[PDB]
């Protein structure tokens, strides 16, 4: 089971919730069957130095081995004091330090959730904090690391879970620099794996005939009707929700409300408002 | 034994950023400093928009409550758009932040705190760990929590799966607006909820609330010991009818041994100690102000430090069940005489010295989860298949609005002031920002800083009950900061 450290910039813990939410493999085989999850600060036993060490012991002994998943964007103002993470031997760690640190040395990094991938909300109009996405970041800083966006504000499981095992399975057919090979091959151009990511979300909507006759609801709760004039954001959208559906298949939010359109490069400023086309 | 200083960051098994630095002497904790280190700013990002977005928005601060976040939000904005939320959706709404209630306090005594009190399987995450971590459970009853962490990473998906029913995804629900919830529940879907509802339930009562009592009636040293300051705060949950005056959680502040009203003008959030500009110090929310001074010497954390006339107080399921003083329940009446020798009927029957400790918030939470099992069921009788949930208000050009509500954490309330169409100033005050906030401009410590002082160190290279105080108030520092 290959070591993975899971390390939390400007997240708000969503991405790690809705791992939680796997349905199969559950998060439970997940975590004794599938990966190592060495180092993660939500759910991991040891705390403070003494986690941050053993991440550094197994980073050592793995190095170019490990996967190295990105929760939160990685703000730069300020020298990186937006977002400190921890603490060794007095010595402050941003996340920019972390991803400095770690980045060059990972297999891959999984930039999980729209934070992570593109910016997200913490990268918004009116912020501050010079809030980055993974690759960029990366990029600027000449770690050429492989770099897999699982966008989605959150991500389903499913996509978290899915773009994991393509990876290892991949590996397990090709070998680590060939499988990573394989890998890049099925990203798109905003880097999302296309078995999650490759089909737009009206073009599959139920709703879409009533899109092509014009017939659109003018209440939420009216679900007949297409969503679009209550700011549905299908159109735009790249995401397999229409068929997948989210928490065990229960809902999803173009049934329930509208898309917002979550896993797109532009969140949110460019799907918003959200309540109007 | 001397002075030593232990500083503990990253904090794990919390949600979000956390640094605590503690002074030891003689065994115990002296002092003690808390850190929130990470900042995103949804005050400033949410300025400028559709008044409407913000309750997608702000869910964003925080994915283990994003509930509550949406609840506070539209509340604020029903009152700003003078919107009439139709009977059915109030109680949608109940219905969609009640399950991440259940789901949340699962969570946080399991996969976040029953590994200070359980050793878990020989692999990753589970270890490392300190050497000398003090798991004194038998094999047994440490087996008997291994296979309750694990069935409750179900139970805790089967509760999301009931929020997203109505809500239509978690984390980040869509089916909580302006006045009301988008999606109506139909007679299969409220089926779909109920047979959910009944194995969460089923959990709840057999599994958690007994495991809570007997795992602490093996560490009952821990009801002596994180009294802090023994205040509490309430601002009311969970509205029972369409006027606005009955709830579920009703509110209160406990400080100095009296009760008294809670009075929202009386908070002011200071920031001597955190890092934003000077010149905001003291405001309430309704004129709250947001500039970031990650340079301003001497603070040390993101997090402001609300008081309420002063006082520094805590919240959470101790504060609401301590304010509101419902009956126990009936097991957790049996297992404190049965395992603990005590009698009690009523919460506060417990005293105030073991209620307001480590393991009293652990036993308030799991009481407070048995407690909401009772409402859920019955919203589950009083809501209508098939009567609306909504109204579809404008956008007002100038008014404000203020939500309250109780997240599984403590008290949040959202403040929003639109102008020309658009959100001229958004203010929040959270749950863990009550709690894990820094000193104040008079020195004064937070919540769970204060409550830090007096814990047992016996063994400083393996300090393990200063986190474990930590871990008993939920911290979310996410919502903290925000
Ligand atoms: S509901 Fe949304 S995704 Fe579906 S047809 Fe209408 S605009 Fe397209
Ligand atoms: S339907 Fe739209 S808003 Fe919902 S999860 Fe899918 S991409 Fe995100
Ligand atoms: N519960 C929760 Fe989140 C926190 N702290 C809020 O408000
Ligand atoms: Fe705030
Ligand atoms: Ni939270
Ligand atoms: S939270
Ligand atoms: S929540």
């Amino acid at each position: 089971r290959p070591p993975v450290f899971w390390l939390q910039g400007q997240g708000c813990t969503g991405c790690s919730v809705t791992l939680l939410n796997s349905v199969h493999p559950s998060i439970a085989d997940v975590l004794l069957k599938v990966i190592s999850l060495e180092f993660h600060p939500t759910v991991m036993a040891w705390e403070g130095e003494h986690a941050i060490e053993h991440m550094r012991k197994v980073a050592e002994k793995f190095k170019g081995k490990f996967f190295l998943v990105i929760e939160g964007s990685v703000p730069v103002e300020a020298d990186g004091k937006y977002c400190i993470i921890g603490e060794a031997n007095h010595h402050e760690i941003s996340m920019v330090d972390a991803l400095k640190e770690f980045g060059p040395n990972a297999a891959a990094v999984l930039a999980v959730g729209t934070c992570a991938a593109y910016g997200g909300i913490p990268a918004a109009e009116g912020s501050e904090t010079g809030a980055t996405a993974v690759s960029k970041f990366l990029g600027d800083n000449g770690i050429k690391t492989p770099v897999v966006n699982i966008p989605g504000c959150p991500p389903h499981p499913d996509w978290i879970v899915g773009t994991v095992v393509l990876a290892l399975d991949a590996i397990k057919k090709n070998g680590l620099e060939g499988g990573l090979a394989e890998v890049v091959k099925v990203l798109d151009s905003d880097g999302r794996p296309t078995p999650f990511f490759g089909r737009n979300i009206h073009e599959n909507c139920p709703y879409l005939d009533k899109y092509d006759e014009g017939v659109m609801s003018a209440t939420f709760t009216d679900k007949v009707g297409c969503r679009y004039d209550l700011g549905c954001k299908g159109p735009m959208t790249m995401a397999d929700c229409f068929e997948r559906k989210w928490n065990g298949g229960v809902n999803w939010c173009v049934q329930n409300a509208v898309c917002i359109g979550c896993v797109e490069p532009d969140f949110p400023d460019g799907k918003s408002p959200f309540y109007q086309a | 034994t001397g002075r030593t200083t232990i500083a503990i960051d990253p904090v794990t098994r919390i949600e979000g950023h956390l640094k605590a630095e503690v002074v030891v002497e003689n065994g115990k904790v002296v002092d003690a400093r808390l850190s929130g280190g990470m900042y995103r700013g949804f005050e400033t990002i949410l300025r400028g928009r559709d008044p409407r977005d913000a309750s997608q928005i702000v869910q964003r601060i925080c994915g283990v409550c994003p509930t509550a976040h949406s609840t506070a939000s539209v509340l604020a904005l029903d009152e700003a758009f003078g919107a009439k939320v139709p009977n059915n959706g109030r109680i949608t709404r109940n219905l969609i932040f009640g399950a991440n209630y259940l789901q949340s306090h699962i969570l946080h005594f399991y996969h976040l705190s029953a590994q200070d009190f359980v050793q878990g399987p020989d692999t990753a995450p589970f270890v490392p760990r300190f050497p000398k971590s003090d798991l004194r459970l038998s094999k047994e009853l440490n087996k008997a929590g291994v296979d309750q962490y694990i069935e409750a990473l179900e139970v805790r998906r089967i509760c999301h799966e009931m929020v997203a029913l109505f809500g239509g995804r978690m984390p980040h629900v869509q089916g909580q607006v302006v006045g009301g919830a988008t999606e109506i529940p139909t007679k299969e879907k409220l089926v779909e909820y109920a047979a959910r509802f009944k194995k969460v339930r089923d959990f709840v009562e057999q599994k958690y609330v007994p495991v809570v009592y007997t795992i602490g009636s093996k560490y009952k040293d821990m009801f002596k010991v994180g009294q802090g300051f023994k205040a509490a705060l309430c601002v009311g949950a969970f509205p029972l009818d369409n006027s606005g005056k009955k709830h579920l959680f009703m509110p209160g502040v406990y400080a100095k041994g009296k009760d008294m009203p809670f009075d929202p003008s009386k908070i002011k959030e200071y920031v001597k100690y955190s890092w934003f500009a000077e010149e905001t110090t003291g405001l309430n929310y309704k004129e709250g102000k947001t500039i970031p001074a990650p340079d301003k010497a001497g603070a040390y954390s993101f997090v402001k430090a609300p008081r309420y006339d002063g006082l520094s107080l805590e919240v959470g399921p101790l504060a609401r069940m301590w304010v509101n003083n419902p009956e126990l329940s009936p097991v957790g009446k049996k297992l404190l005489k049965d395992l603990f020798g005590i009698s009690a009927k009523k919460f506060r029957d417990l005293g105030e010295e073991a209620a307001f400790s480590l393991m009293g918030r652990h036993v308030a939470r799991a009481e407070e989860t048995y407690y909401m099992l009772g409402a859920i069921e019955g919203w589950l009788k009083e809501i209508k298949a098939g009567e609306d949930t909504v109204v579809m208000p404008a956008v007002p050009a100038s008014a404000e609005g203020t939500g309250f509500t109780e997240a599984p954490r403590g008290s949040l309330l959202h403040y929003v002031k639109v102008k020309d169409s658009k959100i001229d100033n958004y203010q929040i005050v959270s749950a863990s920002l009550w709690n894990c906030n820094p000193r104040d401009d008079m020195g004064q410590r937070g919540a769970v800083e204060e409550a830090l002082i007096g814990i047992p160190v016996d063994d400083i290279q393996n300090p393990v009950n200063v986190a474990r105080l930590i871990r008993a108030f939920d911290p979310x520092l996410a919502c903290a900061v925000h």
